[PDB]
Parts: C-alpha cells; structure tokens; sequence
C-alpha cells in the first residue's frame, strides 16, 4: 500500500495512522502539522503535570526511531 | 498407681508451650532434669521433694509436668506418673521423630500442615523468628534445610550420631544442634506456625568464636562457607572421612590455569624471555570448591543515552563463562597480576552459587546492584565441562531450588529467601515472621545472593 511511508517508521505505526487518518489518500492530504496528532489521546493528568501527560503526543512520536532519542 | 487417671489434663493449654527456649531452670538455671510446667511453660529443677517443680505446684496450684529430658509426663503434688496417648502431641512438638517412610515422603508431601493455632502452613517452610537483626543467618538456614539429602541426613538423629568426637571438641554441639532445629522445622504438627531459631544461634556464637554474632549482620557468603566447612569438620571419626555428608552434597572438583603475568612495565623482548624463563607459564591445579563465586560486571556508571537510569541486566551465561579455557581472569593482585583462568571438572549434585556483593572498593564497602537473568526452569552446564571429563557425566541439567535476595545498603539490609517446594512447584518467599507465595515469574527480578541448584 505505502512503501515509502513504510520505509520511514514502523509498519505497525504506519498501519495505525493510516486507519486513524482513514486511509492513504486521507491521509496524504492531511497537513503536515496534524498526522503528529493522530491517535493522541487526552491523557487526564493525576494530580502530576502536564509534561508528565506528554500531550500532543501522537503514534509517530511513539514509533520506533523517534523513540530512539533523548527525551529532550 | 492411680495413672490414667489425672484430673489436671484439662489446664493443659498447649498455646502457652513454646519449646524453642533452651532447658534451663527459670530459679536454678540448671540443665539437669529440665520440668517444663505445662500451665505456664517454664522451666524448673525437676520432679522431687522440695524442688523447683514442687515449690511451684504447691503455690501456682500447677499439677501437671512435663519431664524435658524423659518426654514423660508427672504430677507433683500428688507425684506420679502419666501415661496416655493424648499428650502424644507435645512430646512429638518436644521430640520430633520422624521415621524413614515419612522421611522419604517429605519429597511427595502435599497435604498443607496444620497448627494448633490453626495457621495452616508447609512442611520445611516456617518462619524463623529473628532475634538480634540477623536475618542473614536465618535465610541460610532455610536455604540449606531445603536440599534433599542434607533433610535426609540430618533428619533422624542416629544418621548422624554413633561417630567418634574430640573431648574437647564444641563443634558436635553445633552440628547436633541444627539437626535438632531442622527437624523442628519439618514437624507438621508444631504448636506454633513459626520456630525460635535463638538456640541455635547462641550454639553458632558459641562455636564461632564470637563472630557471626546476633547483633551484626554478617555476610551470608561468609557465613555459608563457615558452616559448610564447619558441618564437614564436625562429622566423621576423630580423623576427617574424605566423604561427608557435606563433602558428597555440595562439594565438586575444578581445575585452575594459573599463569604469572610479568610487570607490564617491562620491555617487549624482557617480558618473552621472563615467560620463555617456565616461571610465568601456565601451571594446572585441582581443587574442591564447595561454591562457585561469580564476579559480577562492572556497573555502568553512566546513565544509558536512550532510556536514562536503566539498572543493569546481565544473562546468567555471561556470569557463567567463567571456569573454562576461553576466558581468563586478570587478579590484580597488589604485588603482582595473575593472570588465572578456571575450568570445571567435576559438579557437585548439588550446586551453591554466591553471587559477590558488597565488594570493598580503595575507600569503603558498596553493594553491587547489578541483577542477573537466568532460566529458572532448567540451565545446562555441560557446555562448562572440559572434555575429557565430560564422559562420566551424564546430568548436567540444574533446576533452581533456593534463591536468596539482599535488600538495602550493605549497612542495613534486609535477608529475603524464595524456596522452592518439591510437592507442588510452588515458589514461597519467606522473611522473618512474613511468608508469603511468590510466583516463579518475578523470581529474577531481585538482587540474587546466592543460589542452590539440583542436579536432578
């Protein structure tokens, strides 16, 4: 379906943004700024803070090369 | 001759009989012809007139005892002899004989012990009561009371009795002791759910010449070493038998390639001639090793780049690719290194590892908190054999058995065991008066001290 998008990341996350965006050309025509928002889910913050919750937090910053850098 | 007929076994209570303390005279402190009051359960001189035992049923209005030393019971007021079967019970609490069919069955056993409190525990597995903060002693114990043929030497007191000892020797106190302590521990009838170990802890400071004291935490290595080879010392006639007990339970044979390294300050040309001079070349010697030490990596010291503050996991292989030919071990030696390579030759039936913590660095003692991963259910060793003695072996497969965990700093730590019980495969993890079933799976997930292995 998508080999280069593949390529980049992870085929299970590749999997999972393309079913949350709702398929590829759905998904290719989502800006940029938005697929990194894609299965970000409003974590509620147990009394700890916000940075704790990580929000804005999508499936690609969970995949497995951003994963793969300090968390600064 | 008016027995069977005692008014006074009602006030018998058998909740306030605690047989752990040693047998002493609570007026006297006399060992001779120890009473035990069965109303209160203290001690005193013994059946007779104007004695301790009578000076206390003529005042606290107490008729029946218990004759320590005799396991028969009297009563001294009317001073006479009892002789029933219902008082069975606390003369086996006192005395537990265990015959051999039982002895053998202890392996099969899978029926959960009853107190007489009514905590319902396992045989082999009871809390031990700490005393002085050492906890150390007690989980060694209880690791070393869970090896089959150890259970089965010492079980039976004969098995190790009819053997020739020094006059002045002390240690067969010792070793008679934890006999006594071990078959107190296996008694599926025991009044209470735990037993008092401080008997044979005073016998241990007795024997030990003040060291592994009550009051300081020892080392469970250290302390494990000494009673190892204390046990084969004591056993045997008035001259050592090549196999004890000990010696065919956890003692194997390995073989040393040491080598003398040269200064490494020295020039290329003089360090070939000094190893060409036969005086830094490899010299093979044999010995018997009761344990195997394994030298855990150094720490990392850093925190890990991707996932900061990672505690390091190290496979049990690589701990275990010591004792062979390909790995060597550079000793640095304050006068001189050594360069030493070990290599297994013979393995025990029952293996002992010591995992080495609380190693002294140039300023004081810490702790390393490195964790090892390994198979609980089965490791092979035979792949750690060199081979020309790997004919005669035919198993080398080792199932874990006792595992024992330090927790804390090495100034104040905490003794936890994991044993294994060989009726059900049940792991339960025991500390002080806390036991507790702990599944296999998180078995690793703690800081390993010293292990015991089965060979099967």
């Amino acid at each position: 379906i998508a080999p280069n998008l593949s390529i980049i990341i992870g085929a299970s996350t590749a999997a999972k943004i393309m079913g949350v965006a709702g398929g590829l050309t759905n998904l290719s025509k989502m800006p940029a700024c938005n697929i990194m928002l894609l299965g970000a889910q409003r974590k509620t913050l147990s009394g700890f803070s916000s940075t704790s919750v990580l929000p804005h937090t999508g499936y690609i910053y969970h995949s497995d090369i951003v994963q793969s850098l300090p968390p600064d | 001759r008016r027995s069977r007929h005692c008014p006074y076994l009602d006030t018998i209570n058998r909740s306030v009989l605690d047989f752990d303390f040693e047998k002493l005279c609570s007026i006297s402190l006399s060992h001779i012809n120890a009473y035990a009051c069965l109303v209160c359960g203290k001690y005193f001189q013994g059946r007779g007139l104007k004695s301790h035992a009578y000076i206390h049923s003529v005042q606290f209005s107490h008729h029946v005892f218990l004759n320590l030393h005799t396991l028969k019971f009297y009563c001294l007021p009317d001073n006479y002899e009892i002789i029933d079967s219902s008082l069975e019970d606390i003369t086996y609490v006192l005395k537990p004989t265990f015959t051999k069919q039982q002895i053998a069955n202890l392996d099969k056993q899978a029926k959960l012990s009853r107190a007489y409190d009514g905590t319902t525990y396992l045989p082999g597995i009871v809390g031990l009561n700490n005393i002085k903060a050492n906890d150390y002693a007690n989980a060694v114990l209880q690791a070393l009371s869970n090896v089959p043929p150890l259970r089965n030497y010492f079980l039976e007191e004969d098995n190790y009795k009819n053997i020739k000892r020094p006059p002045g020797d002390i240690m067969f106190l010792l070793v008679q002791r934890f006999g006594e302590l071990m078959r107190k521990l296996w008694n599926p009838r025991n009044f209470k759910a735990h037993v008092s170990p401080h008997e044979m802890l005073q016998a241990v400071v007795l024997c030990s010449k003040k060291t592994f004291q009550i009051t300081k935490q020892g080392d469970g290595v250290d302390f494990l070493s000494w009673f190892l080879n204390a046990l084969h010392s004591a056993l045997g006639g008035t001259k050592k038998k090549k196999k004890t007990i000990v010696t065919d339970v956890f003692q194997g044979s390995m073989r040393i390639f040491t080598k003398k390294l040269p200064h490494p300050d020295l020039p290329a040309e003089e360090k070939e001639q000094l190893l060409h001079n036969d005086e830094y070349q490899e010299t093979m010697v044999e010995s018997t090793f009761m344990y195997l030490t394994l030298d855990l990596p150094t720490a990392p010291l850093y925190k890990d780049e991707k996932e900061q503050l990672i505690i390091p996991q190290v496979p049990l292989f690589n701990i275990l690719a010591k004792f062979n030919g390909i790995t060597e071990k550079e000793y640095k030696t304050y006068k001189e290194n050594f360069l030493k390579r070990f290599q297994l030759t013979k393995l025990p039936p029952y293996l002992i590892f010591c995992i080495k913590r609380f190693t002294k660095n140039n300023f004081f003692v810490e702790k390393n908190p490195t964790i090892v991963n390994f198979p609980i259910t089965n490791v092979d060793l035979r792949e750690y054999l060199s081979e020309e003695v790997q004919a005669v072996h035919k198993n080398t497969t080792y199932d874990l058995i006792a595992n024992i965990v330090h927790d804390g700093k090495p100034s104040e730590g905490s003794y936890r065991i994991h044993v294994l019980h060989h009726g059900t495969g049940k792991w339960y993890e025991l500390q002080d008066l806390q036991v507790t079933d702990i599944l296999p799976q998180m078995i690793t997930l703690s800081e390993a001290y010293i292990q015991i292995w089965k060979r099967r």
